[PDB]
């Protein structure tokens, strides 16, 4: 009884002047809030009151009466939980991150805790930028939502950004699907390898070996250029770059070529590259 | 006076000062033929001690040096790279303590055109070459005043147009026939201007709204932020850069809030929280703890409006 007279009025005073003075009522308050799922404890059925809904945010009520109450650490938990649940709604996941990371930036965490909350987001915000990226030619090919659509993963980026619908594509669209494959888990579960040829043959594919006058005509001025993009001078840094691009295939290469058709028009600058590309190594 | 080396300064002033207040300025560059920048700093100085006696509070001196770079922004503009590079140094100490009728004063007196003749060549990248570090700073921190500047201009007149709703018709209860219908005629006149003076707002708030996006997300670097690298050491100017970011940036923010809270924006409050912990920004790192927490019980409140309007916290459907 007194505990629902507590609670249709705007005296959580009361309610905390009830447990200050009792054997054991805040595991009964507690229970007796739960069983009263929607009946009582309720800050929407409340309107002196804020104050007591807000010891009324004792425990479950924190999101509201926490914000109310100035709880921002709380409010940071609870908004990276909603956060992590998030599947329906790719621009409602993403806000609430910012919500959380905003949270918990205007919160009173140690040095030390707020490091350790920035880069565990950091991650967050590091896998959904994969999806954020989605180019604006496959989404609308795929006629999809802008906003009120789901996200991506290394292998839906990778084949993204390669299919034949990416009109435009240059040495960045694939240097960058090359950079997607230290982020994939199980790598020989899902095929590293087969995805490292997939690429490198759409990259021949699109720069179109083709003969003028009876001559050779080097298009491979993507694939020329990407294999001047995976060097970073690392002979500089200490890396072991002499002997360090055996990752791309030879032989396993034109038994894909083979299946596009195209291994007479590019098989004769394909080793011819490949030679000023055992000396580049 | 030009012959000995001594007056080479005071006698240009005096026969120049006189004549200011043509011909005499074509005899005054006469004279000259027979540096500023430095005496300006010199004076500053000599205000900012001013030996034995200093005011406590001003005075005139702070406005004088105003005047003074006003004035020689006008003589440049007819040094205007010293000029401006002053200028911005006095409206930094005049933005630090708000005192933006006080900045707008000075930044008029810098001629509209002087960012376009400092300039020593037409080709924007050849620009840069000869441009000075401490050159393509001044310019880009003049512009960074100017957002600064013109987003309270919108912001007062936006604020001034808040405060004047029209008033409900006075009822008078009991009414004769008379005063009913000149009591029809008030009410519906009523139901005309309270939906001009939303009109009005919305156009106002779309404009406010603009200028101080312009700030929060300034281009080419964020506000108050150099992108010229290569300046000679500056602490006095580089700490100043640091505190207007810590003064402005907050308070630009909770002026924003309010703002899209008072014309019902509730959605759009929310989404200063992606725009303050923003990676490319970097925001978050420009408020105190406690002023972060104080934008966080500000989007509680947009939240539970939203709440009341039957959608989630975010304002996106249930």
């Amino acid at each position: 009884l007194v505990q629902i007279c507590e609670m249709t009025d705007n005296q959580s005073r009361l309610q905390r002047y009830m447990t200050l003075f009792a054997e054991q009522n805040f595991s009964d308050f507690l229970f007796r809030w739960y069983l009263e799922k929607g009946k009582r404890g309720k800050l929407l059925s409340q309107p002196h009151g804020q104050l007591a809904a807000f010891l009324q945010a004792h425990d479950h009520l924190s999101w509201l009466h926490e914000l109310n109450s100035q709880e921002f650490e709380k409010a940071h938990r609870t908004l990276q939980t909603l956060a992590n649940m998030e599947t329906r709604y790719f621009c409602k996941k993403k806000t609430l991150l910012g919500l959380s990371k905003l949270a918990a930036l205007a919160s009173d965490f140690q040095e030390d805790v707020l490091q350790e909350k920035v880069e565990e987001i950091a991650e967050q915000e590091h896998f959904l930028l994969h999806q954020e990226t989605l180019p604006k030619k496959l989404l609308e090919e795929k006629q999809l939502d802008l906003n009120a659509m789901p996200v991506l993963a290394p292998f839906q980026l990778i084949q993204l950004y390669v299919c034949e619908e990416n009109k435009r594509a240059n040495e960045n669209d694939f240097m960058k699907a090359l950079d997607l494959l230290e982020y994939i888990g199980d790598d020989s579960e899902v095929d590293v390898e087969e995805l490292k040829l997939e690429i490198l043959c759409k990259a021949i594919k699109r720069d179109e070996w083709s003969a003028t006058d009876g001559k050779d005509d080097p298009i491979e001025a993507t694939k020329d250029s990407i294999f001047v993009k995976v060097l970073q001078n690392l002979l500089n840094k200490g890396i072991e770059l002499k002997g360090y691009l055996p990752k791309a295939e030879t032989l396993l290469q034109s038994e894909e070529l083979n299946s596009l058709k195209t291994n007479s028009y590019f098989e004769f600058s394909l080793k011819a590259n490949y030679e000023c590309y055992m000396k580049m190594q | 006076v030009s012959h000995l080396p001594q007056e080479l300064a005071i006698s240009q002033y005096a026969v120049f000062l006189e004549n200011i207040t043509r011909c005499l300025e074509l005899a005054k560059e006469a004279g000259l033929d027979v540096k500023t920048v430095v005496e300006n700093t010199r004076k500053k100085d000599a205000g900012e001690f001013a030996h034995h006696d200093f005011a406590p509070a001003l005075d005139s001196g702070t406005s004088e040096e105003d005047r003074a770079k006003i004035d020689v922004i006008d003589w440049l503009v007819f040094q205007r790279a010293e000029a401006l590079k002053q200028s911005n140094a006095i409206m930094r100490k005049f933005l630090a303590s708000k005192k933006h009728e006080a900045a707008k004063e000075v930044f008029a007196k810098i001629p509209q055109d002087s960012i376009a003749e400092i300039y020593s060549q037409w080709e924007e990248q050849a620009m840069d070459s000869a441009l000075p570090a401490e050159d393509d700073n001044a310019i880009r921190e003049h512009l960074c005043i100017r957002a600064y500047l013109e987003s309270h201009e919108a912001f007062n007149e936006w604020f001034k147009h808040i405060n004047s709703p029209p008033q409900k018709p006075t009822l008078v209860g009991q009414a004769s026939f008379t005063e009913k219908v000149a009591h029809e005629h008030k009410e519906k006149k009523y139901e005309m201007d309270f939906g001009i003076w939303k009109g009005h707002l919305d156009a106002l708030t779309s404009d406010v709204k603009e200028k101080i996006y312009n700030v929060l997300l300034f281009v080419d670097g964020g506000w108050m932020v150099d992108v010229r690298e290569d300046t000679e050491e500056d602490p006095e100017r580089s700490h100043q850069m640091v505190l207007l970011r810590r003064l402005c940036l907050p308070m630009m923010c909770f002026l924003l809030h309010t703002v899209l809270h008072n014309t019902k924006q509730y959605k759009d409050c929310l989404r200063l929280a992606d725009i303050v912990s923003s990676e490319n920004q970097k925001l978050y790192t420009v408020f105190s703890k406690t002023e972060m927490r104080n934008l966080l019980q500000k989007l509680r409140e947009s939240s539970l409006m939203l709440l009341d309007l039957q959608l989630d916290p975010l304002g996106y459907e249930i």
